């Protein structure tokens, strides 16, 4: 009951991100005060990449990009769990039922990913190799 | 039934390896699966027993005896679907082997039956809603389970954009209607149908309307059927229309109870768009798979007119119809798929690619099939003519009975163009006609060992070696003789649909 | 004829030297391949060639003792020359060289004939 | 609490996005799939913890440990919080986001000056 | 008709933008010739309602 | 081991008909990437340009 | 089949992070040690008579 | 699709022929490259690598040492050309 | 304090041992930073060869403003053991401006951080910004 | 080719393409509109894409890097984040020592083997110091070859600590780097008090030792030697037993001995494949 406390912690926050932006456009020295030789647009050479100093000119795995999509169900399956916990007692044993009943579904879903191995990065691209065999003739 | 096995299977499917004899021998466990489930639902439901309608958990669902026949029709079409995938269709192994490459192709129909039941059956904005998703998702899922070909995907995706537009339609409607009442079940909003926004269901009915491909939606659905193979075609372009035409029935049955002249005319003019879409569309096509499109199209634009009429004839004339147009359905995509084996081979002109997803594309690859085959013509003939009309095939009284009523309640022009559009979609169901005999006498003399049945090796060249499958030979020709002998059934048969009551009663 | 000898196998047990499995049964395709070698001689290599008469001083020496003796270890031991999977690999490529070396022809005179100066390192004669 | 811990996790993500991509943008899709799936385990935790008091009160779930300190009877919780406070906030040994050895500063090599210091 | 030309703006260097609105590209005639039709329509509709008495 | 990027092996050409061509399909390679050496090293010369020394480089 | 360690042996060491907690201990000890820093410039290390620095 | 047809190809062939030193300037299917324009090997290398970029069709080294006309390369196209392929937002939105 | 390492040869040993427990660099505030952004000085320790002079260029040019070079041992300084060799340079001043040359073969641990100081004690005379008030 | 690239089912002969309304040719000259009217699948293997070479993520693991022991511009070429090509490129460090012996003499030449390696000094200019003493045809008498072996085995103990340690920083253990230091620091005591320089010690050169042993130095390395062994087991600890040093190396990198005589692997990477071969 009553944030007007915490409404002005909000506040504060924010004003204090523009302090974090500004400060520095202030210290800092001018750029004729170092060196002079230019902007920071101007000078490309600094604002540039860098790649250890060489110049130079993501098709992620299937896996990576499986295991982002099946973090989709699982979060959802936890923050459905919210209501329960504020809960548990009132709902009694009926509750508590349904509960492990929502789980055992959500475990098929955990028990199938475990079996194809659909976490894996796998290795198939290299790896291989080959026994030597004679071919007398 | 349907959830102990569905999740035994899912277990089960990914612990045994990967070989398409597994995985055969598994779909076929689905199709055991399917048909416990529809003698354990038919030893339970009875109409005698539904007329009244009888709530289930907690008034989330609602069963009455004619929501309850359409779920033994869906349970009843998967079963001849799963003979597709559980059994060969073509024998030949470089056909056969795109429907056992997948094995949780079996996984996702059960998926989705579960899915195309309990939809007739919400009774509850909060379930509709849910169960909406569990049958669409099932569909997008489908479309996509051959993710090497490029086709099959672009059409899930493309698919999956319009259904989720038309379930935010519904979902939007349904929080509409929750503003007005601050009730959710249906039953509870029943009280205040007089006082809702009653276009608040117009609105829920045009999300449906999506799902099925009405006009002028019906862009999506004739794009996404030329596309996914023909294997995946035959079951998204059929089923999704069997468990939403049912609920748009019983919605439809609801809203009737005020009568509101506007929401008649509103879609009266999609039911007269949609039968001018589907009958002109498919005159100028070369696709046989965008033809039959079509040919869905307009048969569910004749069903929407008996719904749309909504008295007792419509119960008689939707519940006939739906029975009939799916079996017909079947019938005619059993035979594309079966057909593919006299394709011609090349040893050029125009580059025509042909691909193993959809090995019948084109119209003109059904050449001289009254000369290959000419038992499996007379059944291809016949279902078509059952589209057309021919009495007194079961697609005769299809159109006798959707006229009844249709006519009975005042839909004098609808009534009218249906016919002519019956009449102009005949142009292009005789050309398919026309490829199968129209050249027999001046081919019957030919020279041809260039088929792809002729591939086969000769196994002993004294044993009679049949052409085609056991299995699916056997439902081509059950399903032919039920289209041309229905005229001895058909008024017990019709008997029956006297009996199916939608709060009717007295 | 259409024949296979197993040269290094690919899984099994290791044999203490990295990707070097143990061979299942090495002591006949040993026995094998020794007189293979044998055969070959006979047909590519002349006679007065040093090195066919190289090749036939260890391979009847070391074949022989492998026949006699019937235990893994006592094939090393006496013949000295590392494991008995080693022994394999110094059998094969020996027996290819039987090959190559009657391709080139290695018994002839001097093919290229060096120069005056060439071996000469810093003016004095080496 | 959690939500606001979900809004530094998308924070995170901005750091190795489109500014040219040579460092950043290769610790982003390793960031992003890390910090991601140990929100997870770091959620369930709490949750669990919330579970036992039946409160998603932070004052309630201190004062009720009065006669029992969650580390006697949840010490394997405190373990894998610990561990997923770690990753969360990529500090090592779960520091892959600015392997220095192999992503020079990691995400943070085009950063410079006050967005260092940020 | 200017939300479509706020679209071809947005990218066109797209073909299947550029396809699409063509279809509904009405022309500068269209503009004036359908509001001219359907109101009159409206309006000879109406008044020869009122002779006709139906 | 796996060869980078363009290589070839190193053989002693014993025809003078055979040189021939390869030169001749060798000039045409650097006139392929007459556009790629302009944005991959930010050359201040325009792509005809390059092509124009380059043909300076072979005609010499 | 052939371990020395039961399974629950095993199970103890590996899910309660046991040679972790005692790579961590043995570095706590080196925090009660004695650093061996020096203070330049106001120490040096030291130097050897053979030193060669400046010419 | 391919959208080049033979004149299309004719027809800007010799826009790229006019920019480069050429004999005559009567330049159609029937005139060579070596003989009617005078061009050496250097010289015909540039002209068929400038068709390369505005044609967009690379040449083999097959056909290197097998090219006498100036029709051949324009046929040459129309089997030879492609659409690069468009990206998914390209596509299909 | 912050340097980059920027170790190219024998010379960066002894800029290794600094932060050894018998020095400590890190006692004075020195923590090095291997992105030219996060470091404001370059200790060029080792050989610059020919080959690696312009992608030496590179790295400094890189470095925002206020930024420091250090020179230590003698490659660094004026060429070295290698001044008479076809691909070193001789001297890394002709590639980018130095403020302190650290001399030695290797300069011992102590003398690098000799001439840290002396720098040290040359920023501490930075006079900016009354610069702008009185030279300005 | 050089820019850009471009069967299971049966060839199907299908021609006289017709609708209801014509045929496939009255209608050729307008069906590009209709997309439904298209003849060439894009499922068909022979299906024409044309897609340009669009060169792999190229990663610089280049001379800026805290990883690299001097400046390697190791070109790594990756997909995803396996390796699928990689080339060195040494010789940002090719100070032409091989040339500028040339014209050095013998004794002069000596330096350049201690700027070799910067942690091996004395084992480096051990082996020109053989060499000479090879050609010379002189022996070096007892004491002399008893020193050399002592600095030998103190340099392998130096050598060791900067690879050992390294590797585990550079894998991410830094505490086991700034223990060993320290006892560098201590060794490098011993060669700056027989040579003078802490690193480059131009201590042994042909036919013996520059100078004799300073009196009480066998006491300080035998003193150290004691204290040393405790340092062993402590980097024992935190990485021997370790599980997460076990998983960053175990079946990383595997060379058979077989393969390992092919490329001329020599030390630790010729032993650690199974050979025990060993120069000494
Ligand atoms: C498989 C065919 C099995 C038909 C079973 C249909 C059925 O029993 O349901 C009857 C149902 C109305 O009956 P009800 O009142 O609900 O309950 C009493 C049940 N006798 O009536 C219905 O709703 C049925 C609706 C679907 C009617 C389909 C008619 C049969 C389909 C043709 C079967 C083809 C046989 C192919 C066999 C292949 C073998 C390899
Ligand atoms: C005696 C018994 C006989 C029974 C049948 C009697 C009625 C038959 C009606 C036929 C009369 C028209 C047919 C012939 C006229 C030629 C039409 C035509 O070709 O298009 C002309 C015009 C564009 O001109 P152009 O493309 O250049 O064609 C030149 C051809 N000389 O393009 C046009 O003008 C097209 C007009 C726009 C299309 C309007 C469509 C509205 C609906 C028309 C009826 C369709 C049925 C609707 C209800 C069923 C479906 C719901
Ligand atoms: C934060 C809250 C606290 C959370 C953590 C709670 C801590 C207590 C954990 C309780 C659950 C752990 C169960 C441990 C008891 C059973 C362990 C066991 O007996 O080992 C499994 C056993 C394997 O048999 P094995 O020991 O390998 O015999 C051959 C030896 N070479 O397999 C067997 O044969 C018996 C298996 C019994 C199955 C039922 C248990
Ligand atoms: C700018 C205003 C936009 C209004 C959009 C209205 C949306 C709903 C339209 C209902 C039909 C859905 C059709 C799908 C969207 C229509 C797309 C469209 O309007 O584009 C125009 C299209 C292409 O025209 P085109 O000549 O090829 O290109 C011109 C370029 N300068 O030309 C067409 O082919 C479109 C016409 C499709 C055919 C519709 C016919 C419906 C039935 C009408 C007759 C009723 C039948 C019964 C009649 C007797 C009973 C009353
Ligand atoms: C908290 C940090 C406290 C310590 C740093 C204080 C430095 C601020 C004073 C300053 O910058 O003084 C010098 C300045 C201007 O001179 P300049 O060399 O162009 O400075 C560049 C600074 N800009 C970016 C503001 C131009 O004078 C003033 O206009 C003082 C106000
Ligand atoms: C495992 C370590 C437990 C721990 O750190 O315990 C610290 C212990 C025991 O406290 P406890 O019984 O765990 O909880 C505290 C329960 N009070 C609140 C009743 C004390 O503190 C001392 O009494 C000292
Ligand atoms: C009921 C019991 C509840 C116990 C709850 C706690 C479980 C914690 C995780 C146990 C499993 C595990 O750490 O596993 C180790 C995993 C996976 O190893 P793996 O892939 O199987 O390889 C091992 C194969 N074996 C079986 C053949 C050996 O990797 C690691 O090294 C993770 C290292 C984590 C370091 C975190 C440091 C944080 C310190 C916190 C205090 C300062
Ligand atoms: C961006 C950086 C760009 C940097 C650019 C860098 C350009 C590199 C220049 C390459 C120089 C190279 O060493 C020498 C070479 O090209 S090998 C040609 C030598 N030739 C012979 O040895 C006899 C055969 N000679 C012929 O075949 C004809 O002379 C000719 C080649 C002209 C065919 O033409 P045709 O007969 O008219
Ligand atoms: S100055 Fe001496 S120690 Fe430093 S890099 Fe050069 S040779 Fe090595």
């Amino acid at each position: 009951m009553l944030q007007d406390l915490f409404n002005n912690y909000v506040i504060l926050v924010g004003i204090l991100g523009l302090i974090f932006l500004g400060v520095n456009y202030f210290i800092v020295e001018s750029p004729r005060m170092d060196e002079n030789n230019g902007n920071i647009s101007d000078y490309i050479e600094k604002s540039g990449p860098f790649e250890c100093g060489f110049s130079s000119f993501n098709p992620i795995p299937i896996a990576f990009i499986l295991v982002a999509l099946l973090f989709l169900p699982f979060d959802l399956e936890v923050s459905s769990m919210l209501p329960y916990i504020v809960s548990i007692y009132s709902v009694g044993i009926y509750g508590l039922i349904i509960f492990i009943l929502f789980l055992l579904i959500l475990i098929v879903g955990f028990i199938y990913e475990f079996n194809t191995k659909s976490l894996s990065i796998t290795t198939i691209l290299h790896k291989k190799n080959k026994a030597l065999v004679k071919n007398l003739y | 039934m349907l959830f102990t096995s569905l999740l035994l299977i899912i277990v089960y499917g990914s612990l045994v390896n990967k070989s398409h004899l597994l995985t055969k021998l598994i779909n076929r466990l689905g199709l055991i699966i399917i048909i416990y489930t529809l003698l354990i639902h038919l030893n339970i439901n009875t109409l005698e027993n539904l007329s009244i309608g009888i709530n289930m958990f907690n008034n989330l669902l609602l069963i009455n005896s004619f929501n309850n026949t359409i779920i033994e029709l869906i349970l009843i079409i998967c079963i001849l679907y799963v003979l597709l995938i559980s059994f060969n269709i073509t024998g030949l192994s470089i056909i056969d082997n795109l429907n056992y490459s997948k094995r949780t192709f079996i996984v996702i129909v059960l998926f989705n039956i579960i899915g195309l039941t309990l939809l007739p059956l919400v009774n509850d904005i909060m379930i509709l809603f849910i169960i909406i998703e569990l049958q669409s998702y099932s569909l997008y899922l489908l479309t996509a389970i051959f993710n090497e070909s490029h086709n099959s995907t672009k059409s899930a995706l493309y698919y999956f954009i319009v259904g989720s537009i038309a379930s935010f339609i519904i979902l939007d409607a349904t929080v509409s209607i929750y503003d007005d009442l601050g009730l959710t079940n249906i039953q509870y909003i029943l009280m205040y149908i007089d006082k809702l926004e009653i276009f608040d269901l117009l609105c829920l009915l045009f999300g449906l309307f999506i799902k099925i491909g009405l006009a002028p939606f019906y862009s999506y659905s004739i794009t996404i059927y030329s596309l996914s193979p023909t294997i995946i075609t035959n079951y998204i372009s059929l089923m999704p229309k069997l468990s939403i035409l049912t609920l748009i029935y019983i919605i439809m049955h609801y809203i009737n109870i005020v009568n509101n002249t506007d929401l008649n005319y509103v879609i009266s003019f999609l039911i007269l768009i949609s039968m001018f879409i589907g009958s002109f569309g498919g005159l100028n096509v070369i696709r046989i798979k965008t033809l039959l499109a079509y040919s869905s199209l307009l048969n569910v634009s004749y069903m929407l007119l008996a719904i749309l009429s909504n008295s007792n004839e419509s119960i008689i004339a939707y519940i006939y119809y739906i029975i009939q147009y799916s079996l017909t359905h079947i019938n005619i995509f059993s035979i594309i798929l079966v057909i593919s084996i006299y394709l011609p081979i090349m040893n050029n002109m125009l580059n025509v690619m042909i691909t193993k997803y959809s090995p019948i594309e084109y119209i003109n690859q059904l050449k001289n099939l009254f000369i290959n085959n000419i038992f499996i013509a007379i059944a291809l003939c016949i279902s078509i003519f059952s589209l057309i009309g021919i009495p007194p095939l079961t697609g005769f009284y299809g159109k006798y009975l959707v006229l009844i009523s249709g006519l009975n309640n005042g839909y004098v022009l609808l009534s009218i163009v249906l016919i002519i559009a019956s009449s102009i979609s005949t142009v292009y169901y005789a050309t398919i006609l026309k490829v199968l005999s129209f050249d027999t006498l001046s081919f019957k003399d030919i020279i041809s060992n260039n088929l792809i049945i002729n591939t086969s090796p000769e196994n002993n060249n004294n044993e009679i070696k049949p052409e085609i499958s056991n299995v699916i030979s056997y439902v081509i020709s059950s399903l032919t003789l039920i289209i041309l002998l229905i005229i001895i059934q058909y008024e017990n048969i019709v008997k029956g649909a006297y009996l199916v009551l939608l709060y009717n009663w007295v | 004829q259409a024949q296979e000898i197993l040269i290094k196998a690919n899984k099994g047990n290791p044999t203490g030297l990295t990707g070097l499995f143990q061979h299942p049964s090495p002591r006949p395709t040993l026995i094998t391949l020794y007189k293979a070698t044998l055969k070959n001689l006979e047909e590519k290599i002349p006679k007065e060639s040093v090195y066919r008469t190289a090749v036939e001083a260890f391979t009847k020496e070391r074949l022989s003792i492998v026949e006699n003796n019937e235990i893994i270890e006592d094939i090393e031991k006496k013949i000295g020359s590392g494991l008995v999977e080693e022994l394999i690999v110094q059998a094969n490529e020996e027996y290819d060289l039987i090959d190559k070396m009657a391709e080139w022809k290695a018994w002839e005179e001097l093919e290229e004939k060096p120069l005056d100066d060439q071996w000469t390192y810093f003016g004095k004669k080496l | 609490l959690l939500a606001s811990g979900s809004i530094g996790v998308f924070g995170t993500v901005i750091v190795g996005w489109m500014s040219n991509s040579k460092y950043t943008v290769l610790a982003t899709v390793r960031t992003t799939a890390q910090l991601i799936s140990y929100e997870l385990v770091l959620t369930t935790v709490v949750f669990i913890i919330a579970l036992i008091v039946s409160s998603l009160n932070i004052n309630v779930i201190i004062e009720s440990q009065y006669n029992i300190w969650y580390i006697i009877p949840f010490f394997p919780l405190c373990l894998i919080f610990f561990i997923s406070a770690l990753a969360e906030t990529a500090r090592p040994p779960f520091d892959n986001v600015e392997a220095e050895s192999e992503l020079v500063s990691g995400h943070m090599t085009e950063l410079s000056a006050s967005p260092f210091v940020i | 008709h200017f939300r479509r030309l706020m679209q071809y703006k947005k990218g066109s260097a797209r073909p299947g933008l550029a396809k699409y609105l063509n279809l509904f590209s009405l022309s500068k005639s269209q503009l004036i010739g359908f509001p001219v039709a359907l109101g009159a329509f409206s309006f000879l509709s109406h008044s020869f309602a009122n002779l006709q008495e139906g | 081991t796996n060869p980078t990027a363009f290589a070839q092996t190193t053989r002693y050409v014993k025809d003078s008909t055979e040189m021939r061509t390869l030169v001749l399909n060798l000039y045409r390679r650097y006139l392929r990437h007459s556009r790629g050496f302009v944005n991959n090293y930010n050359l201040d010369i325009p792509a005809s340009q390059v092509r124009t020394k380059i043909r300076q480089e072979f005609e010499r | 089949e052939e371990s020395s360690e039961s399974a629950l042996s095993k199970a103890t060491k590996w899910y309660l992070l046991s040679e972790i907690f005692r790579g961590l201990y043995i570095t706590l000890e080196m925090y009660f040690r004695a650093p061996y820093t020096i203070y330049y410039p106001f120490e040096k290390g030291p130097v050897s008579p053979r030193f060669r620095g400046e010419h | 699709a391919s959208t080049l047809t033979k004149e299309d190809v004719l027809t800007r062939s010799v826009s790229v022929l006019r920019g480069f030193e050429v004999k005559t300037k009567d330049i159609d299917l029937q005139t060579t490259f070596v003989q009617d324009l005078g061009m050496d090997s250097l010289d015909l290398n540039d002209a068929l690598v400038a068709l390369e970029e505005e044609f967009d069709v690379v040449f083999d080294d097959k056909t290197a040492n097998e090219i006498k006309t100036v029709g051949e390369v324009v046929d040459f196209v129309l089997a030879n050309y492609l659409p690069t392929e468009q990206s998914i937002n390209h596509t299909i939105r | 304090f912050w340097p980059m390492t920027f170790g190219l040869a024998c010379c960066a040993v002894e800029m290794m041992h600094v932060s050894a427990p018998r020095y400590d660099q890190d006692r004075l505030g020195i923590i090095f930073r291997a992105s030219p952004r996060q470091s404001d000085i370059m200790i060029v320790a080792g050989t610059v060869t020919n080959k690696m002079a312009p992608a030496l260029r590179q790295v400094y040019d890189q470095m925002p403003y206020p930024r420091w070079v250090i020179s230590m041992g003698s490659c660094a300084n004026g060429g070295g053991y290698y001044h008479y060799s076809y691909s070193v340079v001789r001297g890394v001043d002709r590639i980018v401006p130095v403020d302190i040359y650290v001399p030695g073969c290797p300069p011992t641990s102590e003398a690098l951080m000799y001439g840290v100081f002396q720098l040290q004690k040359k920023m501490m005379d930075g006079q900016t910004h009354r610069m702008w008030y009185r030279s300005y | 080719n050089d820019f850009y690239d471009v069967n299971d089912f049966f060839p199907v002969q299908v021609d006289g393409i017709e609708s209801s309304l014509g045929k496939y040719e009255e209608f050729a000259k307008d069906a590009h509109e209709w997309e439904s009217w298209n003849l060439q699948n894009e499922d068909h293997p022979e299906y024409p894409v044309k897609r340009t070479k669009i060169r792999h993520f190229t990663l610089n693991f280049g001379p800026q890097h805290p990883a690299a022991h001097g400046v390697l511009r190791l070109i790594l070429e990756l997909h995803g984040e396996e390796i699928l090509r990689s080339d060195p490129h040494v010789g940002l460090l090719h100070r032409g020592t091989e040339k500028l012996i040339e014209s050095k003499t013998y004794m002069q030449a000596l330096p350049y083997f201690d700027r070799l390696d910067y942690v091996s000094m004395m084992t480096n200019e051990q082996v020109f110091s053989l060499a000479v003493e090879k050609l010379l045809n002189l022996e070096v008498p007892e004491r002399g070859q008893y020193i050399r072996t002592l600095f030998g085995e103190i340099t392998r103990v130096l050598n060791h600590l900067m690879s050992v340690l390294s590797h585990a920083m550079d894998v991410g253990a830094l505490t086991p780097f700034l223990w060993g230091f320290e006892e560098r620091e201590k060794l490098m005591e011993f060669y700056e008090r027989v040579s003078g320089a802490r690193l480059h010690s131009a201590y042994v050169r042909p036919g013996g030792v520059s100078q004799d042993l300073p009196a009480g130095l066998l006491d300080d390395i035998y003193m150290w030697a004691t204290q040393f062994g405790d340092r062993l087991d402590e980097t024992e600890e935190l990485l021997t037993d370790s599980r997460i040093w076990k998983q960053r190396t175990i079946g990383i990198g595997e060379v058979t001995a077989e393969d390992a005589l092919n490329y001329g692997l020599s030390g630790v990477m010729l032993r650690g494949s199974g050979v025990p071969f060993d120069i000494r």
